[PDB]
RNA sequence: UAGAUAGAAAAUAGGUGCCCGUACCGCAAACCGACACAGGUAGUCAAGAUGAGAAUUCUAAGGUGAGCGAGCGAACUCUCGU
RNA sequence: UGAGUAGCGAAAGACGGGUGAGAAUCCCGUCCACCGAUUGACUAAGGUUUCCAGAGGAAGGCUCGUCCGCUCUGGGUUAGUCGGGUCCUAAGCUGAGGCCGACAGGCGUAGGCGAUGGAUAACAGGUUGAUAUUCCUGUACCACCUAUAAUCGUUUUAAUCG
RNA sequence: GAGCUGUAAGUAAGCUUUGAUCCAGAGAUUUCCGAAUGGGGAAACCCAGCAUGAGUUAUGUCAUGUUAUCGAUAUGUGAAUACAUAGCAUAUCAGAAGGCACACCCGGAGAACUGAAACAUCUUAGUACCCGGAGGAAGAGAAAGAAAAUUCGAUUCCCUUAGUAGCGGCGAGCGAAACGGGAAGAGCCCAAACCAACAAGCUUGCUUGUUGGGGUUGUAGGACACUCUAUACGGAGUUACAAAGGACGACAUUAGACGAAUCAUCUGGAAAGAUGAAUCAAAGAAGGUAAUAAUCCUGUAGUCGAAAAUGUUGUCUCUCUUGAGUGGAUCCUGAGUACGACGGAGCACGUGAAAUUCCGUCGGAAUCUGGGAGGACCAUCUCCUAAGGCUAAAUACUCUCUAGUGACCGAUAGUGAACCAGUACCGUGAGGGAAAGGUGAAAAGCACCCCGGAAGGGGAGUGAAAUAGAACCUGAAACCGUGUGCU
């Protein structure tokens, strides 16, 4: 139950493929980084994707 | 609730013997405590109760034809009277 | 006692009748237990009257509310 | 059932065909009626039974309602029954004469 | 002790004290083994003679005669004595 | 069919007297035999009325059956003190928030639950066909309540609760 | 509208024309467990607090109400730590929970046996299973569409296009779509520019945040400027497009009512059959009645009926609401988005020349002289206008109700179950899971006698029949007996 707080970016399922095209299930995880940001006007440490943090869109306090 | 507490009198050989000793047997509501029974007897029959002895009887298997079932669970109370008497009949 | 007669009775009168009816029923049950009751139909007659008495009482309380 | 207790009905079917009698009893659930002197049965009765006397007992047995027809009052002929509402009350009417059966 | 508050009671007298279980089997014909089944089932008590002894043999207290029998007394098989 | 064959599941019975339509098999009696660290007496599990009395003999009972743990009818289990609860906690279980995890959910803190252990006040005799430290008789104990109380105290308190 | 107290007989006591029983609408009561919610617990039990009341001299005892968690909204207190933020306490809430229809829908996660005559790509299959969320349907939906005509104009569904075009260890196999023909149809609201008000930063510059207005697009639309039109005249509506109500009527559903017309004889236990003579039909559906009945009964065709509740629907009421042009200066028209790289997935399309579309990671536009698409890509042309939402119908399915239907079963069939069956029985449990219908028209169910302890039988009687006597219609065969002609 881990997702980006701001965007809801989350892990997705797909395949890991060999050269022989053998298929095994794998996951792609979001680059979630625990950061202190204001939630409900109060600082809170939350998991946020690096993409969301990029361009200083999310303020860290 | 006194009328609700005491369902009926018990008439049997053992019960009759107890009646000679001023002990009266009544089938009672399955959920009632002995204190409730004592107060109920005192209100209904206007007698003084020395003591109440109580016991539970399990449901008993009974068969009619091909149909198998149980009798009702019973709570039986024996009431010793310090004063007065109860005329069951 | 039919509901019409019960309706004529005051709330207190119904309450008194409920007490009186319950005592009568209790007596009948003890009589049946001792094998002294032949008129067994009386038991049911008393029961239905008590049910009627309670119904009229409830109807009044709902009307008040 | 159109036929009622105390009615005088001809027996139109069975061994007692052509016999007329009063309806002693009606059994609605069974759709059967008892008619006097009709469908007599000889029943073996034990003297050992509560009745002190015992032996074969002859009594009327129930007959199906379809086997009996009401007799017209005027002509005394078996008739089908009809109902007409008079003064807000439904009345049994003989089809043959149009008279009120009862 | 921190706290709490005018009352505390040696005695005496009187009174109050609920629910559940309680039958019966339980080294067994009633439990676990499809059986009124030579198997299995924790703990307690456990006399006398003998003896180191809860062994051994015979008895006590108490319980039991075992849910097919009657004959005959071959082979053979089993258990046993010489 | 095999076939009236194999089997009828560890063992000591005998006779007399009853009962009955019927008796090796039921009841009673005498004698005999068997166990006796036990085939005896309790008791926890477990079972769940199988317990007692009267009645019955279809089926069940490895035969029989008048008999039965079977069938029918009606009965029988009594607690302030015994075991458990209204006390305690172990392993374990659960678990507000909390931590973690595609979902479902996992983990875990405080706190709970949980005897196989700790605490905890009644004994002897008598009594029924069937219950007894439960009923009764006698003699007790424990907790609480009400009243009257020798005495003691009477607001930094010195009686008292803690 | 006369009987009635279920199956279920019987006995007893009763009830009912002063309208029982019974049937339909509405209401009352509705123990305990169970999400189970005061706490606990081995479901259906045990143990409490608080408030009020009953009882007691008082204690014990009892009754009623209330007391879970989480969320939301308030209110009050408030740590480390100044401020105040945890936190904590209280109040309120038809807030949530849990169940199910073994169906249909959308989504998460996702096999294998199998096929490929082996097998790994591939296939089985995004199937089964599991999990979440539903709804009465869901999903989809008003073109950054399909195309290439004299274009069309949301979506969904059916036919067809086609086993085509394609995909594919180019193996096994997988497999479209546009067009055309039909069902059904409906369109809308925001974001932004800009204006007004309020608040903060106090240039008290005018920049922010909130509210209201305005505005909604490709024929580019809108702001903006200007000119007409209008204060609900009209128009629209609770199915989107804003959102609650009221009155009256109609229809329907949930009990019912009336409803045509046959007699005689023969056989027989009995007539509905046979025979003869009639009758009705908006009714000759069907079932029952002592054998096969349009006319005996229950019905059928047709016609009528609702105190009450519910549903549908119409008309008022109610509510809401201006609608069009011209202009090209300026402004606005959805950004960590589109898009790209890498790694996956989805597209009939297996990475391929791979468009179109999604996810993770990283990088990362333009702005109407803009942007997207037409299967790599570029140019030209053409068609659209993404990165915000809503939206009925046509479509799917059936636990259920009402009315029906079958060249469907007829007791080893048909449901596992015609019957007290998810029972008996089996298993620690999940779970597995039977057998078993028929007296007669009517119970008239064998009075009585005889043998026997009983069972059972022989008579007698009932009945058309007992060779219909109780798992009692018929009664085959295996199999078991008794007697007998020949041997
Ligand atoms: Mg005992
Ligand atoms: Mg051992
Ligand atoms: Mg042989
Ligand atoms: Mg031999
Ligand atoms: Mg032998
Ligand atoms: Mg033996
Ligand atoms: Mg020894
Ligand atoms: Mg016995
Ligand atoms: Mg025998
Ligand atoms: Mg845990
Ligand atoms: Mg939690
Ligand atoms: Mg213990
Ligand atoms: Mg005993
Ligand atoms: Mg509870
Ligand atoms: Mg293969
Ligand atoms: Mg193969
Ligand atoms: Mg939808
Ligand atoms: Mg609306
Ligand atoms: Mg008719
Ligand atoms: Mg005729
Ligand atoms: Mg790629
Ligand atoms: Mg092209
Ligand atoms: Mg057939
Ligand atoms: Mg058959
Ligand atoms: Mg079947
Ligand atoms: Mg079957």
């Amino acid at each position: 139950g881990k997702q980006c707080f701001v965007t809801g970016r989350k892990a997705s399922t797909g395949n890991r493929r060999s050269h022989a095209l053998n298929s095994t299930k794998r996951r792609w995880n979001a680059n979630l980084q625990k950061v202190r940001i204001l939630v409900d006007g109060k600082p809170k440490k939350v998991w946020v994707s690096a993409r969301a943090l990029k361009s200083g869109k999310v303020t860290r306090v | 609730e006194a009328r609700d507490i005491l369902k009926r009198p018990v008439i049997t050989e053992k019960s009759s013997e107890a009646m000679a000793e001023d002990k009266y047997t009544f089938d009672v509501d399955t959920r009632v405590n002995k204190t409730q029974v004592k107060m109920a007897v005192e209100e209904i029959f206007n007698v003084k109760v020395a003591s109440v002895n109580i016991m539970n009887y399990k449901p008993k298997k009974k068969r009619m034809g091909r149909y198998q079932g149980y009798t009702n669970k019973r709570r039986k109370a024996i009431v010793t009277l310090k004063e007065g008497s109860i005329d069951l009949f | 006692m039919k509901a019409k007669e019960i309706r004529d009775l005051t709330t207190s009168e119904i309450e008194e009748q409920i007490k009186s009816s319950k005592e009568e029923l209790f007596n009948l049950r003890f009589q049946l237990a001792t094998g002294q009751l032949e008129e067994t139909a009386r038991i049911r007659t008393v029961r239905k009257t008590i049910a009627r008495l309670k119904t009229v009482a409830r109807e009044r309380e709902i009307e008040q509310s | 059932m159109h036929i009622k207790k105390g009615d005088n009905v001809k027996v139109i079917a069975g061994k007692d065909k052509g016999k007329e009698g009063k309806v002693i009893a009606t059994l609605p659930k069974k759709d059967r009626v008892v008619v006097e002197g009709v469908n007599i049965m000889k029943k073996h009765q034990k003297p050992t039974q509560l009745n002190p006397e015992g032996g074969i007992l002859e009594t009327e047995a129930a007959i199906h309602v379809s086997n009996v027809q009401l007799l017209d009052p005027k002509t005394n002929e078996p008739t089908r029954v009809g109902y007409k509402f008079v003064d807000g009350k439904k009345v049994r009417i003989a089809k043959k004469s149009g008279e009120e059966i009862k």
